[PDB]
């Protein structure tokens, strides 16, 4: 091919045909000269080189290169090697009718829809805008209708808007690991430049919103349309094909709404008021008449399938709080009140959808988990549930229990050097003395951060759990765990050596106080290992992935 | 004492440890290297001195003729540096050299010449460092990133048993040269001594003995010891042998030492040297297994009895008795300490002399070809020992003997007999359970490579290959009237350094992104690169933190991805020895002081110390407080006594390097998220206007100046004239330079383009009549505010959910962030319509174009090229060109519509420059170059005209500048006697010339000042003339090409959903919405929060440092808050004072203590003007603020200590419950926008072997369909969709272009067909010679 300038650009196969031609030609010629046996045998050899290297380079006596020092690419290399026909082009190739953005959150879509730029739209719905501008006689011919479009005209975004109606296009995210890395959405034109992602797909895209970014194709075919639409959207794919369980639970913040709301204080506003139902109870906390933690009576009523799909009713006086009977006016009918009846972690969410699919199906379902959603988001962020430094509470008694540890080591140390014990056995008692007090420190600040003092309906002291709000997060499995909370108030606790050894003595500082210069160097000795390992684990899946999908 | 630019705004610091050493130049690596290079030296052992005297001087054959080498020297460079940047050429130097040629006649060698010849001949030229440690190449700014390698010497090491199923260790030597072969020792599992050169096959290791001219008896007698029979059969016995279960236990005075059985004691040793026991006898089934040490021959006829080195016997022994030998030697041997191995391999040892041991040796190097005496010979004395081929360099020669524990330093770099006899004698030793191997982790071991060396290996692989053309030249011939300029040929040894320079993996296009990016590019570690390790091939054992990296590399900052571990970051101190290893600072500590004196240690010598912490209470005498100090010793750390601690920490912060001593409350955040926020720290980018953090660590104004974006003073004096673009300084006249006028001129980086398309522009910082003093700064560059680094904004944030707008990462922002601008960015980009010359003619670069109605040419000139300072928007036309075409063959139905509406063809396709799709700026700039031949259009003249005329300008200024000082001399001269103190001033300063004192010195020397006057004016002539030569010169276009237009576009990009925003602890995110202010929350005065934040972040990622932030950044606010109120009153400057004061002096005895009894009121107001937007604070890393500090800080305004306030819901009204935490937080806009992320393709160009659409934004390409996809797709049922991925999106031609139509007809189905790529693939096959084929 000829490039700008003079300056050209070839194959490789051209010099390898041309060695062959020109020793061919060369022994052909000796073979007229009638020369010494030697040279011709010597011509003989080099001919079959060249060939041998054309046919195949890298198996014979070296390789031979080009005019730089890199080896020259025969026909058998243009086959194999990961590069080669086989597995370069004719699995994966680039496509048309395909774009990629930056993925943001929108909250307000509906599960089956995703927001999509317009000028993406635009870019990927051009021959079908075409077609209905000539369609409509807006446009005399295709030419017209490019320039139309070029221009930007006002009546190509009610042509864009008609083509998009019913539409789905296909979103996917790079690291495809099964099956739901690939769904189909309604587009929504929206402004901007990056796609909108509905929050309970993400985690089956394992998607967050740091700058990650999404594929987007565009189905043609009538029969790709119809299998976008009945085998791959997402308001058919809730359940994991790995295990029946559901794969659009609420993740963080639903979950913290859904735990605040659905909760339970001693005393609060409008305590053992008498409610008419679940209406009364909204009225009243909007009037600002009463908590939405304040253990009432409301009349509720609960239908059951106890026959042949009949939904027979039952009414009662439940003891709940203002939230539960507020949430409870979201739960279609079949299901009992029992589960709205509780702190509603994240697995009682999704207990409670997997209860809704199976007793009432599918769409029903879908409905539910947007009402979830946003239920749980509108409360969260009505708490107004923050971090501050003082959520952190260091155990009073920490300092004691790292003295007492420090006095045992001590004296098993000045034991050992009597020659008492040997050097292992005192190296075990040390790592144990120093696991039971990372326990007991840990131990102190669980049970001194887990409740708290309230007073009253009479005047006396009574215990409760803790609205701290580290500890709330942790308890209702919206985000972190106890190792978390432990390193953050008890102690960043006992750390390994490259040699995959354990250090005797730990990290005796926590984050809320500060890790000294010392401390600090033993904890990048182990982050850098886990980057590495991450690494190797991601490596090692993906090879283990592809040798289990070859054989099957 | 404050500096005056220091004193304008001063940041309260925290931070009790005091300072004991400054911050060094942090950029200093890069310069000391490159001046090392380039620098006379009158001893040479640096840079092109050491080369040339290591190449030179060159020999011919017989020694018939000698080339000599005499001096360098280097010419000044034809382009400056923004000349090289402006027109695209390398920033370098002409290295000539004068070379001496001499003749030798016949008769005596050693005496006289025939004749000398001495020239100069010019040799490559040699890029040179910019001030800032920066490489101009091809007009864009490069770095070489120091490169981390093993040291040459020798290095013994184990495989840890895993390379064999026994699971034995095999122990193993290794010599590593800086350039030549690798003689390797090794053990066997046998425990047999092997050896290998270049990891080729192995050999057994004695026979490099034979090749050293040693025989089998000189062998045993060094690498063994020697036991004696007397005869009957009486032996000599040495005590200290026999450690250690023995045959026969004891003969010694007959009647008894020790009874049979039982062990060898220490008891039984102890009574046999008291005894004086010397001399025994033992049974002869006693040597029945020994070996004899040397030949034995017999007397009566000269028979070889037994050879050295073999098996004894019965039989061997009676024959020697009888032969008349009494003394026996054998070899002492132990199974346990002193086993046998070298007599192992030489019963294995093939070779029985040196003949046979060198034809094995070449039979090993160059296989197959027939073995010859003199050539093998040749090739072992020339593999090492022979100085042109084997180089053991200086710290090679001096880790070699410090190993081997020798006292010599210095030596030479050839290795000689010793040197293998003490390494196979180490290695024995390591083996017999005494000494200990080395560790390769160890930054002991681990040396470092600069520009300056890097650069010189180079060039003296070019001077190598000049030597070897020469010498060839001179092989045949030796003519006479042969200059030395003939035989030099440049380009072989211009050849390596362009190479090394432009296309180098060390060697990279600069981090512009802003100064920290710059500074922490220009220090940057790497272990890869030519002569390192690869990606593939480094395991985890040098990508982990070692103990000795404390000080000297970063622990922290490093890349995560494929290569984490492997390219580092130099600490805040760290320092490179006098041989290239790291060296870091300690503050020594006497008997009990700590004194003042610092002492560099490196990684080896700091390992046999007791080194305290630097967060070591000292008291003002400077005795330890303390009665035990924790101090790290050579592994571990551990509590030591007050008076056995000899060195402590220079500071707090020498762990760390620069990037990540910019993070404040370091210490408060997981590892993981302070290695993400540095990496993130790097990338942000510059914004409209600079915003100093609220919250510092104190480092922002070192890394702000040691950049070179800043303009600081050279010499202190009186701003005389400020501009936009130039500052005058006045000197002061303590620093005049007696003979100089005395003013400074700075002109300032106006606009530029960066390497990442980001604005470049300094703008001053100073007013007229301002005094300064050296070192201040004048001109803030990018992302500096008065001299301190600010890379983003201060952001009133506020942590809480507030509708699942932060869901993930996700940000929400509000619309008063976007009204006032406070992270726009503005990038500049260059476009280029190259005007070439075809086949069928010439393209033109007109305004006059086809099929264009007059509605694209609106902004075009006369001369084709768009108007300057013109704004356009995407798709318009900026340069006008037209290519010729040949004929077009137009086909029915399109000749009828021609004949019918008349129109005839254009004749020139349309190829003009068009703005990209997307994008709209306004041209800043427009440059055209044209090729020598070519006539100059309009725009071309007219911007020529532009230039001149600027050049003249600038000129004219530097002759006034210079003309005063010469006149000044001469009114220097007219002093004693003539001079009028008053009325001479008022008359015409050119008559002081003309008058004329008498005829004594003072006349000669205003003559001579007149005639350096008239001299000084020819020579800006001459310059003048220089300058409008260097205009209006054609350039060095590529062939082929008639000329170029380069536009350049300035846009302006804003925030919007999609950008990606983020901190300094490792917390990012992607904005998701722009909320109105109305909507906003905020608290009881009415003020709403500018972002909002998730705080379900904050727990899991435990980087709680941005709540500590976020706390203190309040504070801070509030602080100025109340000193604006205070001044936006009105109020007499006593209460400033006061208040400014107490709020200066807060905390737990810190060391920083400002009085404002000594400032002025102008001054004390002046801060306090700078002060009411905030008082900046400084958190040393691991030094900083204590939360009781930030409580009260808190209370010395009126704000919560608990930091948090209640908030009120902007749409509703409704208080938040539980109240939520607000603050200030320092937040960055990363250089991820999604303008530049968004691609969307419909259809375009398709590849030319396999049809296939091309990949990219740049290419409009698709997106990659890979295998997962197709997996994924599988895993459901659909097929059709599967089907039009592979054949009709893609690589179906006639199936592409049907489904085109269709859908455009409203039609949509498809006819795929097959695809290109099964094609493709059957004849490749075909061409194999197989024969592969479709059936029916
Ligand atoms: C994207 C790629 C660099 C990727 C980093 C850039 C850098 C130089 C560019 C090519 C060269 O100009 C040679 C040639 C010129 C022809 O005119 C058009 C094709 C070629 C291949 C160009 C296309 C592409 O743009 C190249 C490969
Ligand atoms: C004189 C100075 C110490 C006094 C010795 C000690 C180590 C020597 C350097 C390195 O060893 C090798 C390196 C490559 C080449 O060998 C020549 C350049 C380099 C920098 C050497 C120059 C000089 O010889 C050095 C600095
Ligand atoms: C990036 C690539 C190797 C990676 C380094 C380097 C190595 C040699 C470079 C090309 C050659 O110069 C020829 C040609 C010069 C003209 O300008 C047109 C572009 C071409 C193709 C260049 C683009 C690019 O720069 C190349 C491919
Ligand atoms: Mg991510």
């Amino acid at each position: 091919v000829p490039l700008d300038g003079g300056r050209f650009a070839t194959s490789d196969l051209n010099d390898l045909y041309r060695r062959v031609i020109n020793r061919n030609n060369r022994l052909k010629r000796l073979l007229d000269l009638a020369a010494p046996d030697i040279i011709v045998r010597n011509e003989k050899r080099m001919l079959q080189e060249a060939v041998d290297a054309l046919l195949d380079n890298g198996r014979r006596g070296r390789a031979i290169t080009g005019s730089n020092k890199r080896p020259l690419k025969s026909l058998a290399d243009m086959i194999k090697g990961k590069q080669g026909r086989f597995r370069q082009n004719l699995l994966g190739k680039r496509v048309d009718y395909s774009g990629r953005s930056v993925i943001t959150v929108g909250p307000y879509l509906r599960l089956h829809q995703c927001g999509l730029p317009k000028k993406m739209a635009l870019e990927l719905f051009k021959p079908f805008i075409y077609g209905k501008l000539e369609l409509r006689g807006l446009a005399t011919t295709i030419k017209a209708a490019k320039k139309m479009v070029e221009r930007e005209e006002a009546v190509v975004w009610d042509i864009l808007d008609e083509v998009i109606r019913e539409h789905p296009v296909l979103l996917n995210r790079a690291p495809t690991l099964h099956r739901l890395g690939i769904q189909a959405f309604e587009p929504v034109l929206i402004e901007g430049k990056a796609i909108q992602l509905h929050p309970l797909v993400c985690a089956a895209y394992n998607a967050d919103f740091d700058g990650d970014q999404m594929a987007v194709h565009v189905p043609l075919t009538l029969e790709a349309q119809l299998e976008a639409r009945a085998l791959m959207m997402s308001t058919n794919n809730i359940l994991s094909p790995a295990n029946g369980e559901p794969i659009i639970v609420p993740s963080q913040d639903v979950v913290l709404g859904l735990y605040y709301m659905t909760r339970d204080c001693v005393n609060a506003k409008g305590e053992g008021m008498v409610l008419t139902g679940p209406k009364e109870a909204e009225r009243l906390y909007r009037s600002g008449l009463a908590s939405l933690h304040a253990r009432v009576k409301v009349r509720i009523t609960e239908y059951e399938k106890d026959a042949n799909g009949e939904l027979v009713a039952k009414t009662s006086l439940k003891d709940t709080t203002v939230g539960r009977a507020i949430l409870w006016m979201i739960v279609p009918k079949g299901l009992p009140y029992s589960i709205v009846n509780q702190a509603l972690g994240k697995k009682a969410i999704s207990k409670m959808l997997n209860t809704c699919y199976r007793i009432l199906g599918l769409k029903p379902t879908v409905i539910f988990a947007d009402q979830i959603m946003y239920t749980g988001f509108a409360y969260a962020a009505r708490s107004g549930a923050s971090v501050g430094i003082d959520d952190m509470v260091i155990p009073e008694k920490k300092h004691e229990i790292i003295s007492e540890a420090e006095a045992e080591v001590a004296e098993i140390q000045e034991q050992f050097q009597s020659g008492l014990v040997t050097a292992g056995e005192r190296y075990n008692k040390v790592i144990d003395i120093w696991a039971a007090a990372n326990d007991r420190v840990s131990k102190a600040m669980m049970d001194n951060l887990q409740t708290e003092t309230v007073i009253n309906r009479d005047g006396q002291e009574e215990k409760q759990v803790s609205f701290n709000s580290i500890y709330m997060m942790a308890d209702s499995g919206a985000r972190g765990s106890a190792a978390q909370i432990r390193q953050l108030a008890g102690m960043r606790g006992l750390m390994a050596k490259p040699d995959g050894s354990i250090i005797e003595t730990p990290i005796t500082a926590n984050f809320r106080e500060g890790l000294n210069v010392l401390q600090y160097f033993i904890s990048t000795h182990g982050a850098r290992k886990g980057l590495a390992d991450t690494a190797l684990k991601t490596a090692n899946s993906g090879y283990l992935t592809r040798r289990l999908v070859d054989v099957a | 004492v404050y500096s005056y630019t220091e004193k304008k705004r001063i940041r309260k610091d925290f931070g009790k440890r005091p300072q004991v050493l400054d911050v060094p130049y942090l950029l200093s690596i890069q310069l000391d290297s490159f001046q090392k290079f380039i620098e006379q030296d009158p001893e040479g052992q640096y840079g092109l001195e050491a080369a040339f005297r290591s190449v030179f001087p060159i020999q011919s054959y017989s020694g018939n003729s000698e080339l000599q080498y005499v001096s360098y020297r280097l010419g000044e460079p034809v382009f400056d540096v923004q000349e090289c940047q402006i027109r695209g050429v390398t920033y370098s130097a002409p290295l000539r050299v004068k070379l001496r040629l001499v003749i030798y006649e016949r008769e005596a060698p050693e005496g006289t010449v025939k004749d000398i010849k001495e020239q100069e001949v010019y040799m490559g030229e040699i890029p040179l460092m910019t001030d800032n440690g920066t490489f101009v190449i091809n007009g864009t700014e490069r770095v070489i990133v120091s490169q981390l390698h093993r040291s040459p010497g020798v290095f013994f090491d184990s495989d840890k048993g895993k390379t064999h199923s026994s699971g034995k260790v095999l122990y193993n030597a290794r010599i590593i040269p800086y350039r030549g072969s690798w003689l390797d020792f090794e053990f066997d599992p046998k425990d047999n001594l092997f050896v290998r050169i270049d990891r080729r096959r192995k050999l057994p290791a004695t026979i490099i003995l034979r090749a050293l001219n040693y025989t089998t008896e000189q062998i045993l007698d060094l690498f063994f010891e020697k036991v004696i029979f007397e005869i009957k059969l009486q032996m000599e016995l040495v005590p200290e042998r026999l450690r250690g279960t023995a045959s026969f236990d004891i003969e010694a005075n007959g009647k008894v030492y020790v009874e049979k059985g039982r062990r060898i004691t220490a008891r039984h040793i102890r009574q046999l040297e008291k005894d004086d026991v010397k001399l025994i006898e033992v049974p002869v089934e006693y040597i029945a297994g020994k070996v004899v040490a040397k030949d034995y021959i017999d007397e009566s006829t000269g028979e070889l009895i037994c050879a050295a080195n073999m098996e004894l016997s019965l039989d061997l022994l009676a024959k020697l008795s009888q032969s008349g030998h009494k003394r026996i030697e054998t070899l002492f041997t132990n199974d346990l300490d002193h086993g046998p191995y070298i007599s192992e391999t030489l019963r294995v040892d093939p070779t029985n002399d040196r003949l046979s041991a060198l034809v094995e040796i070449y039979r090993m190097m160059r296989p197959g070809e027939p073995p010859t005496r003199e050539a093998a010979e040749s090739l072992f004395e020339n593999l090492f020992f022979s100085e042109d081929r084997y180089d053991l360099s200086a710290v090679g020669r001096m880790k070699f003997n410090r190993s081997l524990l020798r006292e010599e330093i210095e030596g030479s770099g050839i290795l000689s007999k010793d040197d293998i006899i003490d390494v196979m004698k180490k290695l024995i030793d390591i083996r017999n359970g005494k000494g200990e191997v080395d560790d390769i982790d160890h930054l002991g071991n681990r040396r470092i490579r600069s520009v300056g060396e890097m650069a010189e290996n180079q060039f003296r692989v070019g001077l190598v290959r000049v030597e070897r053309a020469v010498k060839e030249r001179l092989s045949l011939g030796d003519l006479d009237t042969l200059m030395p300029q003939d035989m030099i040929n440049a380009k072989p040894i211009s050849a390596a350094v362009k190479e090394f320079f432009g296309s180098s993996q060390l060697s990279q296009f600069m981090d512009q992104n802003n100064p920290l990016s710059e500074i922490t590019h220009k220090r940057r570690i790497s272990a890869l690169g030519p002569g390192g390790l690869t990606r593939e091939r480094a395991g985890f054992e040098v990508r982990d933190v070692h103990p000795t990296h404390y000080g000297r590399v970063c622990p922290i900052e490093t890349p995560e991805g494929p290569n984490i571990g492997l390219i580092n970051s130099l600490s805040v101190y760290a320092q490179t020895n006098e041989y290239g290893f790291l060296e870091t600072p300690y503050r020594k500590v006497t008997d009990g002081v700590v004194t003042d004196e610092i002492h560099y240690l490196s990684a080896i010598e700091e390992g046999n110390y007791v080194i305290a912490q630097a967060n070591s209470n000292l008291d003002e005498e400077g005795h330890f407080v303390e009665d035990l100090v924790t101090c790290r010793s050579k592994g571990e750390s551990s509590l030591f006594s007050r008076d056995q601690v000899d060195y402590m920490d220079v500071s707090t912060q020498q762990v760390v390097s620069v990037g990540a001593s910019l993070i404040p409350f370091l210490e408060h955040d997981d590892a993981n998220r302070a290695l993400m926020g540095a990496n993130m720290q790097r990338q942000a980018v510059p914004t409209l206007r600079a915003d100093k953090p609220l919250v510092g660590t104190g480092m922002e104004r070192a890394v702000a100046v040691d950049s070179g974006v800043t303009a600081v003073a050279k010499r202190g004096g009186v701003v005389q004239y400020v501009d936009a673009s130039r500052i005058v300084i006045k000197v002061n006249e303590d620093e005049m330079y007696p003979g100089e006028a005395g003013i400074d001129i700075y002109n300032l980086t106006k606009y530029t383009r960066s390497n990442q398309n980001t604005c470049i522009n300094q703008m001053p910082c100073v007013s007229l009549g301002e005094p300064v003093e050296r070192g201040d700064v004048l001109a803030d560059g990018p992302s500096t505010d008065l001299g301190e680094l600010a890379l983003g904004q201060n952001m009133r944030v506020a942590f809480m959910p507030w509708n699942g707008y932060n869901f993930e990462d996700s940000i929400l922002v509000s619309e008063r962030v976007v009204q006032e601008d406070r992270f726009t960015t503005i990038h500049i980009q260059e476009l280029a319509c190259v005007s070439r010359d075809t086949k069928l003619g010439p393209e033109e670069i007109t305004a006059d174009i086809p099929n264009v109605g007059e509605a694209a040419l609106s902004k075009l000139d006369e001369s084709g090229i768009v108007y300057i300072g013109a704004e356009v928007t995407g798709g318009d036309i900026l340069v006008g060109k037209v290519t010729p075409k040949g004929e077009t063959q137009l086909t029915p139905e399109e000749k009828l519509l021609r004949a019918i509406f008349g129109e005839k063809a254009s004749d020139v396709k349309d190829s003009s420059l068009r703005v990209p799709n997307g994008v709209s700026g306004t041209v800043i700039d427009v440059q055209v170059f044209t090729r020598d031949g070519v006539e100059k259009d309009k725009r071309a003249l007219e911007i020529e005209e532009m230039q001149l005329k600027q050049a003249k300008k600038d000129l004219s200024e530097e002759l006034q500048i210079l003309e005063a000082g010469l006149f000044s001399r001469i009114r220097a001269v007219l002093v004693a006697g003539g001079v009028e103190a008053e009325k001479l001033d008022k008359l015409p300063r050119d008559r002081w010339l003309e008058l004329g004192l008498t005829d004594e010195e003072k006349q000669n020397q205003l003559e001579q000042l007149a005639e350096q006057y008239d001299e000084l004016k020819h020579e800006f002539e001459k310059k003048l003339e220089a300058k409008r030569r260097k205009i209006t010169q054609g350039d060095d276009l590529a062939p082929g090409v008639l000329k170029i237009v380069k536009v350049y576009l300035a846009v302006k990009r804003r925030i919007q959903p999609g950008d990606k925003m983020a901190g300094r602890h490792g917390n990012k995110g992607v904005i998701s919405k722009i909320n109105p202010i109305e909507d906003m929350p905020y608290d009881e005065n009415g003020t709403p929060v500018d972002i909002v934040l998730n705080p379900l972040g904050v727990p899991s990622r435990m980087n709680i440092g941005q709540i500590l932030e976020t706390h203190l950044g309040m504070a801070a606010k509030g602080i100025g808050d109340k000193i604006n109120a205070m001044l936006k009153q009105q109020q007499e400057v006593a209460k400033l004072r006061e208040f400014i004061q107490r709020a200066y002096d807060l905390g737990a005895d810190v060391r920083q203590k400002v009085d404002l009894s000594t400032f002025s009121d102008e001054e004390v107001m002046r801060l306090a003007e700078n002060l009411r937007k905030g008082m900046p604070i400084a958190t040393p890393v691991f030094d900083g603020a204590k939360e009781a500090e930030i409580k009260e800080l808190l209370k010395l305004g009126d704000l919560p200590t608990s930091g948090q306030i209640r908030l009120y819901d902007g749409r509703t009204g409704e208080q938040f419950e539980r109240p939520v935490t607000v603050g200030y937080m320092y937040m960055l806009k990363l250089n991820h926008l999604v303008d530049d992320k968004m691609h969307a393709r419909s259809t375009g160009s398709y590849s030319l072997v396999t049809q296939q659409p091309l990949g990219g934004k740049a290419q409009f390409g698709g997106q990659r369909f890979g295998e997962m996809e197709v997996w994924a797709l599988e895993a459901y049922g659909a097929a059709y969709t599967l089907q039009e991925m592979l054949t009709v999106k893609s690589d179906d031609v006639n199936g592409r272009t049907k489904m085109y139509k269709n859908i455009v007809d409203g039609n949509h189905q498809m006819e795929p067909g097959m695809p290109e790529s099964f094609n493709v693939l059957l004849k490749e096959i075909r061409s194999l010679g197989i024969n592969i084929e479709l059936e029916d």
